[PDB]
């Protein structure tokens, strides 16, 4: 079974960097699992995700 | 943080404040507890609330549409990407602000939509929508040249109520039955229909019959109308002649009886296509052909 | 709002009014030109200083013009376009003065949520742009025209009153290998002479002309393939004001037969205000032109109308100088030329 | 290029909007011509399977292969004769058989890409990224579009459905298969087919191979299964900015029938299928092959028989012409679902500004 956080603590901090693997999009943004800080889901809203076909 | 209670509180009230508006206000209040910034806690909670609303809903999509609109608005809000408090404050503000907007919309309607009335033209208002009634009242106030006509509608006696309301004004009133509408082809000049939801392009949800009316209008080449204020913009499209979420069963051939149990079952809800309607009535400037779809496109980008 | 503020700045308003009323000006193009000239005069002379106040003044002027004349639309449209042009620049200026601007695309919720100065040159440029747009409509459609009608097929053509339509027809006719037959309806009390002229031109142009009495449309409809409206003005829900008389019935017939109805006009003829009715827009001609006599003719109240309205139903496609737009699409085009607050004056 | 014209059959008095015939049998081929393209042409000359969607994919693949094969020369630069080559290829394709809007769009995109990357960049590094980008594009503007279509279908289609289709609309077939096997629901699927093409038959065969209950149909009647039929998707090829559809065979007839009886029709498409060019009749642009599909007396395609049929010029004046692509109407296909999920065909070019 694949679990357990990468660092010492379970929950991330402020200003730190994480890599995410996407599962599903639309309606909210991306409530997706992390590959840098635990397998528990972390969410982005449809505003901070993009800057500059986005939904494609 | 409670929505069933709110739903219970509002069903036959309306009049002063629109049914959907109250719901929107409630949603705003809910939002303004768990902070819009913390999107992890907030959006999930919103979704849960929507689910609850759906569960509590029998025969409606309007509330759902409203909440989707609210969500969209919220999403739009955070696009300033600078100071995070001002946006939050703005979000907090936009609830009673929405209510306020309604008055303004009504005022706008009372100025743009009052140009339509001509020499000897008989008006027939379908369904129940406050905006249409307000428009009618404003027309009466102007004293152009008209006739206000009612119907024999069948949900929980709505048509009768409408007729009674009309009586208050004083304007001479005669009635049209759901069946006896067939005789109307040119005598009643223009066919007006009130809305309880506006979808993509021409898609409108009301009460116990609109599609047939539209068809009749098409046959007669009559001007068909959709009349509303501003709170009903949906992303929806049906496949068949009619397709909707239903609590009242479609074509329920009732079980073998002799002493009566359950019988009042059929298409309680009605949709209309793009081709049948000639004019769209909203306060948002003067838009008609397919502006709502464009608006939706602008909003969703999905 | 009539003339009161205008002193030794602008006088030509009265002249414009005169031209509108007694008809010394003829053809929509000419009207448009006049309007452009008026705008130029306004720009080269009037005092600016403030921007909002200037905008208000312009709005007032527009209102006054509307009050003066309704049957002219091109004039109005041009003004509206110019206003729209001004507006973007104004917005840009405001954006600079204030100093987030754009998320991804042009978006809604702008009406719910809260959104020394130079502009004269930009206004001038807008006028030039408008002029350019006006220049030629036919030199922009005739490439999407010799594309629809083909060999051994038959046309039905009402309203030869619009100068564009005739030209389009001529362009269609140009070819030597292609052959087609043309039916031309009259429209008696307002368009007979014009129709005759058109017929003559067709005859000259080495094409098989067919003269149609307004009654004999029905006994030849089995062979009919295409319908073209000779419109003069365009509206919000796709609808069009025609260049007078004898179109509507033909259109209805076509609809009944389910026989193709095309619309040829131009996007300068495009108006950003809805046809709330037909009664306020369409005017009547002269009752004297049908029947002579006067003293016993008090009893003989005769009815004749010039202009014609067609519903947003019998119309199908609008190929413009830009391209092929549709009745349920023209709103966006209108918006692209005339902006939000500019519609309501 | 080689050899052109020198072919039988008259110009035809009825219907001659486009030229009718070509290169089938190879003799004296040029040194620089890639054989893959030739092979493709040979296939298309007598093709049964592909239609609109897979053709474009194949073309893309071929282009990718060509790119892989090609390196920056010493004398001529990377943007020196590539464009010319592309043009030549396009011309060859035209000569072979008229093409689709999707293909044109792809070509345009390629051109744009070419314009983008400056010739001063390292060559090896350039195409390494370019190929990746192309792959990404392919993934997005095709497979992802298909996925989106599928998801649209999922929300919309009711709890188990009777489905009617026409042609060889590969996406729709895939969707059907998914419905059958992946999500698992009842699939009473009805397929119609004409004489000249055995596309419908092929589709049916494929369905059988996957284990699907299919109803086979021909021209003589359609209504025999209707008068019961509940939900219908139509065959697709290309869309116009009118709100109309330029599609294959008697789909228009089917649509008309649907309009007449009970329920309208709906079509789902890719977001890069749309054009900005417009037309409104089956006389505008006709897609033609040789009048030989009905010369052989039914059954199979390669037979070679002795009988009676074969009088194109032999007897006292006889013409045996046909059409492949016809005009589908507007008032009846109310539904259009793309990469932008939801909308109507009444909104004929609402996505053309956004892209």
């Amino acid at each position: 079974t694949s679990h357990c956080r990468f660092y010492e603590n379970k929950y991330p901090e402020i200003d730190d960097i994480v890599m995410v693997n996407v599962q599903q999009i639309a309606e909210m943004g991306a409530y997706v699992k992390l590959l840098e800080y635990d397998n528990i889901e972390g969410m982005i809203l449809l505003s901070e995700l993009s800057r500059r076909s986005i939904q494609k | 943080f409670n929505i069933t209670e709110t739903y219970l509180r509002f069903l036959e009230e309306d009049t002063e404040m629109t049914m959907p508006i109250a719901a929107i206000e409630a949603l705003v209040t809910l939002l303004r507890i768990k902070t819009p910034e913390t999107a992890a806690e907030m959006i999930n909670t919103i979704k849960s609330s929507t689910e609850e609303l759906i569960k509590s809903i029998p025969n409606s999509v309007s509330l759902r549409a409203g909440c989707d609109i609210f969500m969209r608005f919220v999403l739009r809000n955070l696009h300033l990407y600078g100071d995070w408090e001002n946006c939050k404050q703005h979000l907090i503000e936009n609830g009673q602000l929405f209510v306020s907007r309604a008055k303004k919309s009504r005022n706008k309607i009372a100025e743009i939509g009052v140009d339509f009335i001509a020499d000897d033209d008989i008006i027939l208002v379908h369904g129940y929508s406050r905006a249409v009634f307000s428009l009618l009242n404003h027309a009466a106030n102007k004293f152009i040249r008209f006739r206000c006509v009612v119907t024999e509608s069948r949900p929980s006696k709505q048509g009768n109520q409408l007729y009674t309301l009309l009586e208050q004004k004083g304007i001479p009133v005669t009635l049209i039955v759901d069946s006896a509408v067939g005789a109307v082809i040119d005598k009643v000049d223009k066919v007006f229909v009130g809305a309880e939801g506006v979808a993509e392009s021409g898609g409108i949800i009301n009460l116990v019959g609109t599609y047939s009316v539209g068809v009749l209008a098409h046959n007669a080449r009559k001007p068909f109308y959709v009349v509303t204020e501003s709170h009903k913009f949906v992303r929806m499209f049906p496949l068949s002649s009619d397709d909707l979420p239903m609590a009242g069963p479609p074509l329920d051939f009732t079980r073998r009886t002799d002493d009566l149990e359950d019988a009042l079952r059929g298409p309680t809800i009605d949709y209309t296509a793009q081709e049948y309607i000639t004019a769209l009535i909203t306060d948002l400037g003067v838009l008609t052909p397919s502006a709502v779809s464009e608006e939706l496109i602008k909003m969703w980008y999905d | 709002h009539p003339n009161a503020a205008t002193s030794d700045v602008n006088v030509t308003i009265d002249t414009f009014v005169a031209k509108l009323k007694r008809r010394q000006v003829q053809g929509s193009y000419a009207i448009a030109l006049e309007t452009l000239q008026l705008l130029m005069r306004f720009i080269s002379a009037a005092r600016w200083n403030h921007v909002n106040d200037l905008i208000e003044q312009i709005r007032d002027l527009g209102n006054s013009l509307e009050k003066a004349h309704p049957t002219a639309f091109s004039c109005g449209n041009v003004i509206r376009r110019i206003l729209a042009v001004l507006r973007d620049e104004v917005e840009e200026d405001t954006m600079s003065t204030t100093v987030v601007a754009e998320p991804l695309i042009s978006s809604m919720f702008n009406l719910l949520q809260k959104p020394k100065t130079d502009y004269r040159q930009v206004a001038i440029q807008g006028i030039k742009d408008l002029i350019d747009e006006i220049k030629n409509i036919d030199e922009g459609i005739q490439q999407i025209a010799i594309d629809l009608i083909h060999d051994h097929e038959i046309l039905l053509t009402p309203t030869p009153d619009s100068k564009t339509v005739l030209k389009f027809l001529i362009t269609a006719r140009e070819r030597s290998n292609r052959t087609f037959t043309v039916l031309v309806t009259e429209g008696f009390p307002n368009n007979t002479k014009n129709a005759h002229e058109f017929a003559k031109k067709l005859a000259q142009h080495n094409i098989e002309t067919l003269v149609v009495p307004d009654s004999a449309v029905f006994a030849l409809m089995s062979r009919v393939g295409k319908v073209i409206i000779g419109t003069k003005a365009v509206f919000v829900n796709g609808g069009t004001i025609s260049s007078n008389s004898g179109v509507s019935s033909v259109c209805e017939c076509a609809r009944e037969f389910r026989t193709p109805v095309f619309a040829v006009a131009g996007l300068y003829k495009l108006s950003p205000l809805y046809p709330f009715d037909v009664e306020k827009f369409v005017e009547f001609g002269g009752s004297q032109r049908i029947l002579p006599r006067m003293d016993p003719r008090k009893r003989l109240d005769t009815v004749n109308q010039i202009t014609d309205y067609v519903p947003p139903e019998n119309i199908d496609i609008y190929i413009t100088n830009v391209g092929g737009f549709n009745p349920s699409f023209i709103y966006r085009i209108a918006w692209d030329n005339y902006k939000q607050i500019d519609v309501h004056l | 290029p080689g050899i052109s014209s020198v072919i039988p059959t008259v110009l035809e008095q009825s219907f001659d909007n486009s030229s009718l015939i070509s290169v089938k049998e190879l003799l004296l081929n040029k040194d620089l011509i890639h054989p893959s393209i030739l092979l493709l042409t040979s296939h298309l000359a007598h093709y049964k399977i592909v239609g609109s969607i897979p053709r474009c994919i194949a073309m893309l693949e071929v282009f990718q292969i060509v790119i892989k094969d090609y390196q920056t020369p010493k004398g001529t630069t990377l943007s020196r004769n590539l464009t010319s080559y592309l043009s030549h290829q396009i011309d060859l394709l035209k000569k072979a058989r008229p093409l689709s809007v999707t293909m044109g769009n792809a070509i345009r995109w390629l051109k744009q890409e070419i314009s983008l990357i400056d010739p001063s960049t390292p060559d090896k590094a350039a195409k390494k990224d370019l190929c990746e980008k192309i792959g990404q594009f392919a993934k997005e503007k095709i497979e992802l579009a298909d996925q989106l279509i599928i998801d649209n279908a999922s929300t919309q289609i009711e709890e188990s459905t009777t489905i009617v289709t026409y042609g060889s609309s590969k996406v729709l077939t895939e969707l059907l298969l998914h419905n059958a096997i992946s999500l698992k629901k009842n699939i009473k699927v009805i397929v119609v087919d004409s004489r000249p093409l055995f596309e419908g038959r092929k589709m049916a065969e494929t369905l059988r191979n996957a284990g699907v209950n299919v109803m086979y149909a021909l021209i003589t009647s359609l209504d025999t299964i209707f008068n019961d039929v509940d939900y219908v998707f139509l065959g697709a090829h290309s869309i116009l900015s009118n709100g109309f559809l330029y599609s294959r065979a008697g789909t228009a007839m089917l649509a008309m029938s649907a309009k007449r009886r009970n329920i309208p029709v709906l079509v789902c498409c890719e977001s890069l299928k749309f054009s900005q060019r417009v037309q409104l009749d089956s006389v505008t642009f006709n897609e033609l092959a040789d009048p030989n599909d009905l010369v052989n007396i039914d059954y199979e395609n390669p037979v070679e028989r002795r009988g009676n049929k074969g009088a194109l010029l032999n007897q006292f004046i006889k013409e045996r012409k046909f059409e492949k692509k016809k005009l589908a109407m507007e008032n009846k296909p109310k539904g259009n679902k793309i990469g932008g999920k939801k909308g109507s065909e009444g909104e004929s070019k609402d996505a053309s500004n956004e892209e």
